[PDB]
């Protein structure tokens, strides 16, 4: 006869939902928005075991990790902005006019605005002048006012804190584990036959972008295309590149940062003046690295859309937040006119040898600066980006693309940041939190002994 | 091929192996159990969560009499309805994950039986000690 | 000098005495273990910290087989490399604080041996009960 | 004023200068308030 026995510590796991906490290496008063100093040190060399003879299903579209940390970022942003100046007094009449200085001809992007600003003492008021971009001021029936005056009081980022994208690790408590896939040709959903268990994830850099994923991890084998329903054109498409293309963006100008007092204990920094000539910001991209990159992705899309011509066109239009490629550079918010990048099409039949295209050729872009930003695609918050003295330059690598599809023949793909959450889905696609069940019961021939 | 003693294996190791083989790696899993700012609240919520999960298993073990024993036999017999496969094909032809999936429906009935059986093992033992 | 039964001694008492003498005062230390505003958060952080520390010791004890036993013998032998002093000079010529400082380097090796030994004590016992 | 109705001494048509979206400018606005929430002065409320 057989008897029941109880086993403790068996290798059994069950999918579950649980909270996570950060973990990052020590860095060093220095202030950071992500508060990485408060995060737990991770390890020199964390423990990772590669499981064998195991197949586990994955589904990144129903992953709570992306939903969880999405709410973390907004709370972190809200946490650090409470002890900062509020720019309500700045809602005053602006007497703006063309800036005068001795391309330069196209100077209709910044205006020399003058206004009455309250000094340290409330009753007295004095005249002050500052430079504002065209995108942050609107006219009246010949004066101007800030765009956010009729929407909500808009706060300021304290210059002490820096919000660079420091990589962080989301780690689960004891009794839970995170499963990592290793198949190089793994799409969003499906079984994984090389799953490996790890205590928690690798360094993930929180980057805010709309059309292009920057300075991220690269695909190993080949280009990866992920989408919940490819046949449905209403869902965004995430593209992960196995070869990255560098991007150089800059705002070449030495703009003096001037401190202006607007009340007792309140002082905000603005743009003082221009020393030199007026020159627009721009971004430079090599022609071959983009033509070849769009060539490789074009043939990859052919398998999913056989015998269909594929063309890449610019965005439709409308709101500027998603039409243009918005990103960050040293704390300055850019908005680049991405129209020349998607000015080509892939032909499934033809010759595409790269030597035809000349080398040392770059794709210059037109980008504009907007120092008043409303985030998370919701009109419930704002933040005034202060300027920086001197000229800035940020170099990064393009990692992924966020494209959208829209009757017969040619297939049109357009760039669009439909949702912000897709930025991190490209990083957490190979992670899944799971719960451990160390209890096991099976029959056996052993019987408990009873003392008489 | 050199041999591993099974004490050097990592967490969740031998999950895809046979049930009999995985029975020799129970120790490694037990070790990992219980390993003002925004982060503090989430970290604090994590610490209590780990304690609650560990204590749930130990509470069941104590009632069943396996308070500290890693492998413990019992007196309740196995029912063929819960599982019909033979011993040879159970310990040498499938993994632990499949086994728990198969009998997950009958888990509630078995848990009650262990509590009832072990509780009966205590009252009758007490009656034996009263004859001195 | 009137005698104290060693149950009336306070916490951390007999710390400066010999190891053998201090072995008779294990009970008193065990008792003290697990004894919206700004204070509430710090107090709450204190309560979870006490639970975590107490449970860590109990988790190790359960694997070693001393789930509830205050003093438990084991089957693993002692290695002369870890300590070379004789029994007479250990229990009657130094305190517990010095002893732990001396062998603090070899604590990791001893801990693993207890889990491996006790785990082996379970599988072979199970084989014996299967002969009925 | 509108064209029981006779006992209309419970809601009063109060007018005041309300700041617009811009701080410096002020414009006249009117609203109805109950008599229990406003007190007179030595003929303003
Ligand atoms: C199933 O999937 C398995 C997993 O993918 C797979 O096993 C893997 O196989 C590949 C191919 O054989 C192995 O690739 C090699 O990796 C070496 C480096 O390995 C070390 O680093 C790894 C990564 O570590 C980071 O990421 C971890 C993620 O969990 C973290 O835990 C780490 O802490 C670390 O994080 C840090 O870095 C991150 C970015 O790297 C960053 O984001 C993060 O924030 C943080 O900063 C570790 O996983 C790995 O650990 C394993 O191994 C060590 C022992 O080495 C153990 O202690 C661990 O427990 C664990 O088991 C290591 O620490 C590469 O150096 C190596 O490159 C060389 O080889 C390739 C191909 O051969 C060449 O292309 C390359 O150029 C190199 O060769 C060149 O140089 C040599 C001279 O050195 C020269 O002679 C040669 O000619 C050439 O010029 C190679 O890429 C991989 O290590 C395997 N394991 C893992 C875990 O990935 C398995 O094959 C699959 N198939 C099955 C199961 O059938
Ligand atoms: C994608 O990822 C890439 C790769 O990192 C990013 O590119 C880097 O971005 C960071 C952050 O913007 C840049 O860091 C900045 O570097 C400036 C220049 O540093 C050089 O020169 C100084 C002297 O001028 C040297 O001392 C230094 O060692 C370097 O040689 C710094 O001036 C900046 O300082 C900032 O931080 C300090 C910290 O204390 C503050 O005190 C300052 O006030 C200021 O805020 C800053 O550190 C870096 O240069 C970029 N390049 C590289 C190769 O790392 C992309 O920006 C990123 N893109 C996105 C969208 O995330
Ligand atoms: C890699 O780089 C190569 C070149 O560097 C790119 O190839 C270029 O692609 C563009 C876009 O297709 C080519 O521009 C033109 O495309 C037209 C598409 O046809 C439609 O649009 C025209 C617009 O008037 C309509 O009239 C027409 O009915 C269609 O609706 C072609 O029709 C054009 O052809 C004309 O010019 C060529 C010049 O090569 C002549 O030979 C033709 O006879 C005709 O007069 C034109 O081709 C551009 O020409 C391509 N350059 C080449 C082949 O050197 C790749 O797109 C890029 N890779 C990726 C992935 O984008
Ligand atoms: C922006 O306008 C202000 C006036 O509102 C300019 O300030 C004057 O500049 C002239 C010439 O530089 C000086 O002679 C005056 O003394 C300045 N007066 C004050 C009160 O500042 C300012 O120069 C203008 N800046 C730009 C870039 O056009
Ligand atoms: C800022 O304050 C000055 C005075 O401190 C204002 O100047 C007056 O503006 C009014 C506008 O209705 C004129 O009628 C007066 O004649 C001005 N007085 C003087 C002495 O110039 C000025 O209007 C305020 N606003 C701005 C934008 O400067
Ligand atoms: C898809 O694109 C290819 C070229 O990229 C088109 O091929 C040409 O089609 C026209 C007719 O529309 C022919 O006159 C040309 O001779 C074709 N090119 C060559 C090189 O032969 C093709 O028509 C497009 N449409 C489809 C459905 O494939
Ligand atoms: C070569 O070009 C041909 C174009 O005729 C591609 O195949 C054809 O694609 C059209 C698309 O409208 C289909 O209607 C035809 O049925 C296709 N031909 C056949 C025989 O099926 C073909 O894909 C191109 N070659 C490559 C390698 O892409
Ligand atoms: C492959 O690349 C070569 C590299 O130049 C291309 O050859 C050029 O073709 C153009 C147009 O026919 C000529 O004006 C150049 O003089 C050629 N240069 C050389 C070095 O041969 C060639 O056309 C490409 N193959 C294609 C496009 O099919
Ligand atoms: C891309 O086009 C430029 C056009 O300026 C080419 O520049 C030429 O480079 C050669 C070799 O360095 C010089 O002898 C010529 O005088 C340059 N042309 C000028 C100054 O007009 C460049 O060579 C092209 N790319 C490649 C790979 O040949
Ligand atoms: C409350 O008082 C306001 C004035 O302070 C009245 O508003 C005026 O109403 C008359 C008649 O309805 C209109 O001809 C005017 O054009 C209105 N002027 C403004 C500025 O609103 C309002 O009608 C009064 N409401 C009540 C219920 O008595
Ligand atoms: C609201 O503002 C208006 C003007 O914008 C005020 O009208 C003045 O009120 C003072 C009261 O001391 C009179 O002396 C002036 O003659 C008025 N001017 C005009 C043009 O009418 C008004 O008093 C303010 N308060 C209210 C309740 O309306
Ligand atoms: C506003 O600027 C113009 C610039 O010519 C000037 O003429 C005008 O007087 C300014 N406004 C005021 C109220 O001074
Ligand atoms: C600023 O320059 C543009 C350039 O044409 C001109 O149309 C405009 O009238 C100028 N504005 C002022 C206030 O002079
Ligand atoms: C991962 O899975 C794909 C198919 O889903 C397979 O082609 C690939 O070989 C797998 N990776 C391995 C075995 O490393
Ligand atoms: C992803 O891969 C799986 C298995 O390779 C396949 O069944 C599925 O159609 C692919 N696409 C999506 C959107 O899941
Ligand atoms: C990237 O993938 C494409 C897919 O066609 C392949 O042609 C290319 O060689 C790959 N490059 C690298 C560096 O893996
Ligand atoms: C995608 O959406 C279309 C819409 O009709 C549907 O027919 C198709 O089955 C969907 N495919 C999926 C969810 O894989
Ligand atoms: C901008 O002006 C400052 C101050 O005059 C100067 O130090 C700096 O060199 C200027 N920028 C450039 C690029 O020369
Ligand atoms: C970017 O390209 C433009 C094209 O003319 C050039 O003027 C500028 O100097 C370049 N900027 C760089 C390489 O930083
Ligand atoms: C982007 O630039 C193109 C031309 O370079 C222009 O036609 C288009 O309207 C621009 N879009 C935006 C949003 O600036
Ligand atoms: C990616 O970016 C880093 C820093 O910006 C740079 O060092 C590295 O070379 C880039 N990758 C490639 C392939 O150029
Ligand atoms: C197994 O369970 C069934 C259902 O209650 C019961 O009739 C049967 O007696 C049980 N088997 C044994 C051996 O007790
Ligand atoms: C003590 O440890 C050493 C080092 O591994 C070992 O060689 C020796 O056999 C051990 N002693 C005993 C009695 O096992
Ligand atoms: C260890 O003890 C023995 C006797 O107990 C002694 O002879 C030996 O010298 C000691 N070893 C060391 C290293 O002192």
């Amino acid at each position: 006869n057989l008897w029941v026995t109880v086993y403790y510590g068996v290798p059994v796991w069950k999918e579950a939902k649980t909270t996570l906490f950060c973990a990052s290496d020590a860095k060093a008063e220095v202030h950071n928005v992500w508060a990485t100093h408060a995060c737990v040190p991770t390890d020199p060399n964390p423990q990772e075991m590669v499981l064998e003879n195991v197949t586990e299903n994955f589904n990144m579209w129903k992953n709570d990790m992306v939903d969880q940390m999405h709410e973390d970022v907004i709370s972190l942003w809200d946490q650090s902005l409470k002890p900062c100046v509020k720019l309500t007094p700045l809602c005053v009449t602006l007497n703006c006019t063309n800036t005068t200085v001795s391309s330069n001809a196209n100077f209709e992007e910044m205006k020399n605005c003058s206004f009455n600003a309250t000094t340290e003492i409330k009753d007295k008021k004095k005249n002050e002048y500052a430079l504002f971009y065209k995108l942050d001021i609107v006219p009246l029936n010949g004066k101007y006012r800030l765009i956010n005056c009729n929407t909500s009081a808009c706060t300021q980022i304290c210059p002490k804190v820096t919000f660079e994208p420091i990589p962080i690790h989301y780690c689960a408590p004891a009794g839970y584990a995170i499963l990592k896939c290793n198949n190089k040709t793994f799409n969003g959903t499906g079984p994984c036959n090389n799953v490996s268990t790890v205590q928690c994830t690798h360094g993930i850099k929180p980057v805010v972008s709309t059309q292009l994923l920057l300075n991220g991890s690269l695909a190993e084998k080949e280009i990866i295309i992920r989408s919940e329903n490819l046949t449905n054109n209403a869902k965004t498409i995430i593209v992960h590149l196995n070869e990255s293309v560098g991007i150089v963006c800059t705002r070449p100008s030495n703009m003096t940062r001037k401190s202006i007092r607007i009340g007792p204990g309140q002082t905000f920094y603005a743009l003082g003046d221009i020393i030199g000539d007026i020159r627009q910001p721009h971004c430079n991209i090599s022609k071959q690295n983009w033509n070849r990159t769009l060539q490789q992705v074009g043939r990859k899309l052919a398998e999913h859309f056989p015998n269909r011509n594929i063309t890449f066109n610019h965005s439709s239009g409308g709101d500027l937040e998603i039409t243009t490629h918005s990103f960050n550079c040293r704390g300055e918010f850019f908005y680049c006119n991405t129209s020349g990048l998607f000015n080509g099409t892939y032909h499934p039949n033809g010759t595409y040898n790269e030597t035809a295209v000349n080398s040392s050729d770059t794709i210059t872009l037109q980008c504009r600066i907007k120092q008043i930003i409303n985030m998370w695609q919701e009109v419930g918050r704002c933040m005034y980006a202060p300027p920086i003295a001197g000229n800035i330059t940020c170099n990064s690598n393009i990692t992924g693309l966020l494209l959208t599809r829209d009757q017969t023949g040619e297939e049109i793909f357009r760039p669009g940041g439909g949702d912000m959450r897709d930025n991190w889905r490209s990083e957490l696609y190979k992670y899944k939190v799971v719960e451990i069940k160390p209890l096991g019961i099976a029959p056996t021939k052993c019987k408990r002994r009873v003392v008489e | 091929a050199v041999g591993i003693g099974a004490v050097f294996l990592g967490f969740l190791g031998a999950a895809g192996s046979t049930m009999g083989a995985a029975s020799n790696t129970l120790t490694v899993q037990a070790r990992q159990l219980l390993s003002l700012g925004v982060w503090g609240f989430k970290q604090l919520q994590a610490r209590v969560l780990a304690i609650e999960r560990y204590l749930e298993v130990q509470q069941l073990l104590g009632i069943w009499g396996c308070s500290g024993k890693l492998i413990c036999c019992t007196n309740v017999p196995w029912n063929s309805t819960w599982s019909n496969r033979t011993q040879e094909d159970i310990w040498n032809n499938m993994t632990w994950m499949e086994w728990e999936r198969e009998i997950g429906n009958y888990t509630h009935t078995i848990y009650s039986l262990l509590e009832e059986s072990q509780f009966q093992q205590e009252i009758n033992e007490k009656d034996l000690l009263a004859l001195d």
